[PDB]
């Protein structure tokens, strides 16, 4: 039962971390979908 | 008042102009921008060792188009490397715009000046670099009361900054008026040309490889006919020039083709008998 908690820890991290890299795409998205269309 | 000499260069190095050549081309169309590390060797000198390219943002080419923290930790993440070059200046690409610099780019470079006094503002045009001529410019600036008292923009000493003109294009963006070109040159040392001369460098085996045998016999053909044509022009032209007192020419094409004969055959002969000789069972 203790390999499912630490694959549980594991993915919170990624969850945790992605989530960052996520904004860091949404961010490159917006800085080309600027705006003079 | 010092005056900046008309005599300065920018000694770009090899590596450098590779990579600012690259990212230029690969922003295409868009406009890129990175800072440049090296070294204020002299008065008279920029040595630029190497430049890094930096994140495309949505403003284009600006001062906020450099952003503090990504420049920070690659500062510092070079120097680390081995690499602790201060920042000398910044590149930009027109593409196709030719070498210059608008106002935007005018605000950048005094922004630059403003952290020290040499900082060029090197621009390279990454479609107009063509193979073999390079569309790469260096201007530094103007200062504003410097131009307007009536004094000249550089102090000149001898004839190594006039050894180039001035194009049209960059006069009238500014040119002289609010920034001076300033001499490019290379530095490119034994090594470096040696490693970049394995670029075309073909091998030690196309020497000995001989060419396909019937592709060589179409060829020869194929020149000889034209031979045969060109003959009959060369002596169609022969018999106008005695009817003809002193007043393209056949004659220099049947050159040229009897040019490119003799060199096919005369290697293909020479490099079949070599192999005959060293590539022997014994």
């Amino acid at each position: 039962i203790k390999i499912m908690k630490s694959e549980v820890l594991r993915v919170t991290h990624e969850l945790q971390a992605m989530k960052d890299k996520i904004k860091e795409n949404s961010e490159k998205i917006k800085v080309n979908k600027t705006l003079p269309y | 008042a010092p005056a900046v000499d008309t005599a300065e260069q920018v000694y770009i190095s090899s590596l450098a102009l590779l990579k600012m050549l690259k990212h230029g081309r690969a922003g295409v169309p868009m406009e890129v921008m990175g800072l440049m590390l090296g070294e204020f060797v002299d008065d008279y000198t920029v040595r630029v060792i190497d430049v890094f390219a930096m994140p495309q943002s949505g403003t284009g080419v600006s001062v906020e188009a450099v952003d503090p923290v990504f420049q920070a930790k690659m500062l510092d993440m070079l120097k680390q490397t081995g690499r602790p070059e201060m920042v000398v200046g910044w590149y930009h690409s027109h593409p196709g715009f030719g070498c210059w610099l608008s106002g935007v780019d005018i605000n950048t470079q005094q922004s630059f000046e403003a952290l020290s006094e040499r900082a060029v503002a090197v621009v390279v045009d990454p479609i107009q670099s063509v193979k073999g001529k390079v569309v790469i410019d260096a201007f530094r600036l103007i200062n504003a009361n410097m131009m307007v008292l009536g004094h000249e923009p550089r102090q000149t000493t001898s004839n190594l900054g006039h050894l180039n003109k001035p194009s049209i294009q960059a006069l009238i963006h500014g040119l002289n008026r609010h920034y001076y070109s300033i001499t490019i040159n290379y530095r490119k040392n034994e090594l470096e040309q040696k490693m970049l001369l394995n670029l075309h460098k073909k091998s030690w085996m196309e020497g000995l490889t001989l060419q396909d045998y019937s592709e060589h016999c179409k060829h020869n053909e194929s020149v000889v006919k034209e031979m045969l044509e060109l003959a009959k022009n060369y002596n169609k032209a022969v018999e106008e020039e005695d009817k003809m007192t002193p007043e393209q020419d056949p004659k220099r094409h049947l050159e040229e083709h009897v040019d490119v004969l003799m060199t096919s055959n005369i290697v293909q002969c020479l490099a079949a008998m070599l192999d005959t000789v060293v590539f022997k069972l014994i």
